[PDB]
RNA sequence: AGGAGGGCGGAGCCUAUGGAAAAAC
DNA sequence: GTTTTTCCATAGGCTCCGCCCTCCT
């Protein structure tokens, strides 16, 4: 027996009904916040409802969709200060220009990158997928850049240098370079606090404002249970 | 929250003798093939196979030699062998064709070759025509040197004797257990176009061992060679054990979304319906059309004295049709257990299938545990991959295919020789 | 290419839902 | 008069290819 961690990170309230605008389908849709297309019908929902709008409740299939379209849209403006908005749309991107200390730091630009994702399950339980990334950026012209190319462009020890602080940032190695015992655990503790600093939570339980209620994100990882059958 | 199971412990790899061996620990399993060998000894024409290289005189290729004939004879008890040994003057292409058909003509069972470093068009140009040939096994000299001689040996023996006919281990697992075929999918994407491969693994004495290997298939060519695949699998299943009958037949998709209707879905239930029209298959037959994953963003963290990582053959029941699937483990060894990166599990995703809801937990922890059971099928060495054989192998063939066609080597067509659907020239 | 794993960069694939148009029959 | 293809669109999820390293009994 034992208790296995998923990196969802569980959101134990939403409202249970929210205001939904069901409008026909039409070619000159612009694919925004606050509206959604499911077929034919484009449902609006928070502050893009025109008050023609529909109770739908967790029961019905419509409601996971357009709520896990208005999870991407609600926190997509509590982002805080020092991390940016990258791109929204079935996934929220959050960037944030790595500040610690490391090595060619004045030529390369590491930054993190936090993709966002909603997970639903058993029909009523959602929660938030976040995924970490590390985007690479040659500094000078900003733009991405790859190990081979920071090798061709600065030399095989400023690869070598931001290649292990790159691992290093992961948690998956040791700043040095090396495996060790405990990079799982550092990976989802890293995951948690940079969850939380991005969402400007200096708590575990975080609450957002929404047309139809309130949303408390638990910024913990989720706990799985052996079952035995 | 969610819940999750394991595999059920006791597993053990099937030794020559028809002892076993615990799994995981690499150490017990070579001590284990020194006592009994293999579980499939290869039966060798020549009984002797060549080392072709160009580094002559080189103490390395000769310790490699040694290695090579002392764990041949004595871990991997293929006795009375012979190692020539032949020296092409240039790593061009033309030199070394010359110093394997020099190599052949005198008559070998294998050829392995060193090349000196790494070059993908000289490799795949001169491994199409090794398959279409002879067994063989590469080396680079470059790894070779900074690579300890024992682990880079053993590891191009099991490759090698895998390849030369053999079966290293099979699974000490329940024969009734589990489905009794799968085609599993496998794909490389070349300047956006995807080029598809399927293994056909199906039971045979009891065990579930990969069987045959298709050519690779355009992806609007794909579903009526799928079609073709599933009735010529049923067919030589039946073919090959007959007192039984088709009860569960599971196709495991990679690189590819598989249609929950109208595709992939509609393509085997109508393969299905034909086959029971001639009776071929149960009437009770049951099937799934599977989806394997490891891009997800997924991470598991597990016992903090396990590394943080789950034990092996932990399912994770993320909703009730994806499930994540544990599959490494950190390995004991002398001292305790090995430093290791966090590993990302295996998502198992169920797109389609006939299952009935009361005999749902069953079907689908049995279709688990067969994932689990085939992930250790793996023979390129003593640490399996993490992909199962139904998908790991079709994406190594469809790779190699695609390579040798981009490359201009020699055309690989499976369909004409039997040997390459019935051997694992791909490993 | 002895493998196993992770990371990064680059292209994109693929599913689902709808829509139309076209050729059938 | 009557089902297949074959293109669109948005919403969502991967997914292939390289190369960069740390490890193995
Ligand atoms: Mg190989």
């Amino acid at each position: 027996s034992g208790i296995l961690y998923i990196n969802i990170y569980p959101i134990v309230n939403y409202p249970e009904t929210i205001k939904v605008s069901a409008i026909p389908y039409y070619e000159e849709f612009l694919p925004g916040k606050w509206k959604k297309r499911i077929g034919d019908l484009i449902y609006l929902y928070g502050y893009g409802i025109e008050n023609e709008f529909d109770e739908i409740d967790n029961s019905n299939a419509l409601f996971g969709k357009i709520f896990r379209k208005y999870l991407l849209d609600i926190l997509s403006e509590n982002i805080a200060t020092p991390w940016q908005l990258k791109e929204l749309g079935s996934t929220l991107r959050l960037v944030k220009e790595i500040t610690e200390n490391y090595e060619f730091s004045n030529i390369i630009k590491l930054q993190y990158e936090l993709i966002i994702n909603v997970h639903h399950w058993q029909n009523t339980n959602f929660g938030i997928i976040v995924d970490l990334k590390i985007n690479i950026l040659d500094r000078e012209n900003n733009q991405r850049i790859s190990y081979t190319k920071i090798k061709d462009k600065y030399g095989e020890s400023v690869k070598k240098k931001i290649w292990v602080s790159v691992q290093a940032f992961h948690r998956h190695l040791t700043p040095e370079g090396k495996k060790y015992a405990t990079a799982m655990r550092d990976k989802f503790n890293l995951l948690t606090g940079l969850l939380k600093e991005a969402f400007g939570s200096s708590e575990d339980e975080k609450t957002f404002s929404t047309p139809d209620g309130e949303i408390k994100i638990v910024f913990k990882p989720l706990e799985i249970v052996e079952v035995s059958n | 929250m969610m819940e999750y199971k394991i595999v059920e412990n006791g597993l053990t790899y099937r030794i020559g003798n028809g002892a076993s061996v615990p799994i995981s620990n690499t150490g017990e399993l070579i001590k284990g093939l020194r006592n009994y060998g293999p579980y499939e000894v290869p039966s060798l024409k020549y009984n002797q196979i060549a080392l072709i290289h160009n580094n002559q005189f080189s103490s390395l290729i000769n310790q490699l030699k040694s290695q090579i004939s002392s764990k041949i004879d004595e871990v991997w008890h293929i006795h009375n062998i012979n190692i020539s040994e032949f020296i092409y003057d240039s790593p061009h292409f033309d030199s070394i064709k010359s110093q394997v058909d020099n190599a052949i003509d005198t008559g070998v069972d294998g050829i392995m070759l060193v090349l000196p470093e790494y070059n993908t068009p000289l490799y795949y140009k001169l491994k199409s025509y090794l398959i279409n040939s002879i067994p063989s096994q590469f080396m680079r000299y470059d790894i070779l040197s900074n690579r300890n001689l024992t682990f880079y040996v053993d590891n191009l023996l099991v490759q090698f004797v895998s390849k030369l006919g053999g079966k290293p281990w099979i699974l000490n697992v329940d024969p009734e257990k589990g489905s009794d075929i799968i085609i599993g999918t496998g794909a490389t994407r070349i300047d956006n176009v995807n080029l598809f491969c399927f293994a056909m693994v199906f039971k045979k004495d009891g065990t579930m061992l990969w069987n045959e290997i298709s050519p690779i298939v355009t992806s609007s060519e794909y579903l009526t060679y799928l079609k073709s695949t599933i009735k010529k699998v049923v067919y030589g299943f039946k073919k090959s054990n007959p007192d039984w009958d088709v009860e569960k037949l599971t196709l495991h998709v990679s690189g590819k979304r598989p249609k929950m209707k109208d595709g992939e879905t509609k393509i085997l239930k109508e393969t299905v319906e034909e086959l029971k029209k001639q009776e071929m298959v149960s009437r009770d037959v049951k099937y799934a059309i599977l989806h394997l994953n490891e891009t997800h963003p997924f991470w598991v963290m597990g016992d903090p004295n396990n590394r943080f990582h789950p034990y092996e053959g932990t399912k994770v029941k993320l909703s009730s049709k994806r499930y994540l699937l544990t599959l490494l483990q950190p390995y004991l060894k002398r001292n305790g257990l090995e430093m290791v990166t966090p590993i990302k599990p295996l998502s198992v995703e169920i797109v389609s299938d006939n299952w009935t809801s009361e005999e749902y937990y069953h079907n689908v922890h049995e279709i688990l545990d067969e994932i689990y059971y085939l992930s250790k099928m793996n023979w390129r060495g003593f640490r399996s991959r993490n992909l199962p054989v139904t998908v790991n192998y079709p994406k190594l063939v469809a790779g190699i295919i695609a390579n040798v066609n981009r490359y201009g080597g020699y055309p690989i067509n499976p369909e004409g020789n039997r040997s390459l659907q019935t051997n694992p020239w791909f490993l």
